RNA sequence: AACCGGAUUAGAUACCCGGGUAGUCCACGCCCUAAACGAUGCGCGCUAGGUCUCUGGGUCUCCUGGGGGCCGAAGCUAACGCGU
RNA sequence: CGGUAAUACGGAGGGCGCGAGCGUUACCCGGAUUCACUGGGCGUAAAGGGCGUGUAGGCGGCCUGGGGCGUCCCAUGUGAAAGACCACGGCUCAACCGUGGGGGAGCGUGGGAUACGCUCAGGCUAGACGGUGGGAGAGGGUGGUGGAAUUCCCGGAGUAGCGGUGAAA
């Protein structure tokens, strides 16, 4: 049916970038929306934008990349190297603003669904929430 | 005078034994066969002709390889109608990358032109003025614009670069920028400037190949006529 | 199959030859195993292409489905390979 | 390792390591991401059930609203002493000892958040199913029927072998 749409956009982003795309759609939902916000604010994609796609409702996101590179293989570097489902519906993880984990020694975000909102882990930090640890892009 | 040139028998070329990595460059596929936008071809040859003029007029060298049926002779002339090295009949294993070694030949080359021109113009023993004076045709054969090569390039520019992927190959393996005439048949994505034509029309790789090397010489002045380029030209 | 003979062989409870019961076939009822093999569980979404082919549909050079093959982008794999 | 040149056995000299000890055996965690939550795998290495149907169970599309069980936050109670930890003392040092400090999951209680998961109410049509029209097929069950071949029986004609093997019987 599609178990996880988080899961399957975050992939759909995975491929995409991997053969250096340009755009990828992601049929829409508002917390699609959101986590993609974050995504775009800490600049790991340029950014996305609704549409319609026969009747029905996607997302368009604009992926982002290095610049075209050196010798053997010029393929640019890659601005979202890893990005990756925590939380799952076989499996859910959820964490205390005390055991939040800190990506990569800073350089990393890990997205973090909270009551007071969809967060980066420092934004969820400062505000003192925990929640759902969605994810983890660096 | 460009423009109207290219569209005179040089757009679009094949059809199906594409690489879709070339997709952004075509017009269409109408009649069954693959043209090629033109529009795309002028952006990428000033950005091409730039780096061209620059690396000429910081007085290069770029090094011509075209090895194929309809290249094979235009590049031995608009390689000396500019003075720069070529390498015609056949790429050989390591010539940018073994270089230090392929380059004894050369030097052993010219070791035998000190025997066609010595008191052994007519003496020793008779059957070496075969053995070696016939050694002196493969060196003759091939290392005729890569003798005049004496460090490694500045650049290198290929004719089909698909045909020719083992010069490309290591290129790339020692930075060495590739500029290249492609076309459909080719990936873009490690031709390092890119000439977006037909690989195989000699009317294109004749139109195109030589005016590269009006730049490379009108980078240092006193520019030649329309040059002797027009082998069989029908 | 078994078995009864003819051979061959150092022997020949075999391979080759002549016969031959169960069985192979049909009805009904049991057994429930296999290199039961794609040695690859089922479903869904995503990720270049080329080529041959079965069956549909269209505006029928070809396009759009559904199946069957080979080659192979990216990627994967100890490798061999797999690769819409 | 040892079969006449043994740094591997036994003694010598010498050397290395610990030292009032040094070796040995047993048992525990380790290295072992070798039960893999952190942290593994299944075409050919160990490993996909012979295939379906579907019971319980696990999992579950887009939008809105109510509840606040999951989840998060703040207070507060509990979390004995000893131990562990950081200090500062006392036996000439330390071992030992003492004084003081600092923490903590888990659980009760009060208050709060509602993004996600749950639940309840209503909506959508991209999942699933149905309608209509059309298609290919050794898919299955029942009855019936057709011709080529072998074997047997009757008739004609007809004669000395046929069959079989590598060769034969
Ligand atoms: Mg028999
Ligand atoms: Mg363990
Ligand atoms: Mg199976
Ligand atoms: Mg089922
Ligand atoms: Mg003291």
């Amino acid at each position: 049916m599609l178990t996880d749409p988080i899961a399957d956009m975050l992939t759909r982003i995975r491929n995409a970038t991997r053969v250096y795309k340009e755009s990828t759609d992601v049929p829409a939902s508002r917390f699609k929306e959101e986590i993609l916000r974050i995504l775009a604010r800490e600049g790991f994609i340029k950014g996305y934008e609704r549409v319609d796609v026969d009747g029905k409702p996607y997302l368009r996101v604009y992926l982002k990349y290095g610049p075209r590179r050196q010798g053997p293989d010029p393929r640019p570097e890659q601005v979202i190297h890893h990005i990756r489902r925590i939380s799952k519906p076989g499996r859910r993880v959820y964490v205390g603003v005390k055991e939040i984990p800190r990506v990569r020694r800073g350089l990393g975000i890990a997205i973090l669904s909270t009551s007071k909102g969809v967060l980066t882990d420092r934004e969820a930090r400062k505000l003192g929430v925990g929640g759902e640890l969605i994810c983890e892009v660096w | 005078v460009k423009e109207l040139l290219e569209a005179g028998v040089h757009f679009g070329h094949e059809r199906k034994r594409w690489n879709p990595k070339f997709a952004r460059y075509i017009y269409a596929e109408r009649n069954g066969i693959h043209i090629i936008d033109l529009q795309k071809t002028m952006e990428e040859l000033e950005r091409t002709f730039r780096f061209i003029e620059d690396l000429a007029m910081r007085g290069g060298t770029i090094l011509f390889v075209g090895t194929k049926k309809q290249a094979q002779d235009i590049v031995r002339m608009e390689a000396e109608r500019a003075g720069m090295p070529y390498v015609n009949q056949r790429w050989l294993g390591g010539m940018l990358t073994n270089f230090k070694t392929i380059s004894q030949r050369v030097h052993r080359l010219e070791e035998l032109e000190a025997l066609f021109a010595s008191p052994e113009i007519e003496e020793r023993p008779k059957k070496e003025q075969v053995r070696l004076k016939h050694e002196l045709e493969r060196l003759q054969k091939y290392l005729s614009g890569f003798r005049l090569l004496k460090r490694l390039p500045d650049a290198i520019f290929v004719v089909d670069p698909t045909k020719e992927a083992i010069a490309v190959r290591e290129a790339r393996k020692l930075f060495i920028p590739v500029i290249a005439l492609a076309d459909t048949d080719s990936d873009p994505d490690l031709v390092d400037y890119i000439i977006p034509g037909n690989d195989d029309a000699i009317r294109s790789i004749q139109l195109i190949l030589s005016r590269a090397v009006d730049l490379i010489i009108q980078a240092r002045g006193g520019v030649v006529e329309p040059s002797p380029s027009y082998a069989l030209v029908q």
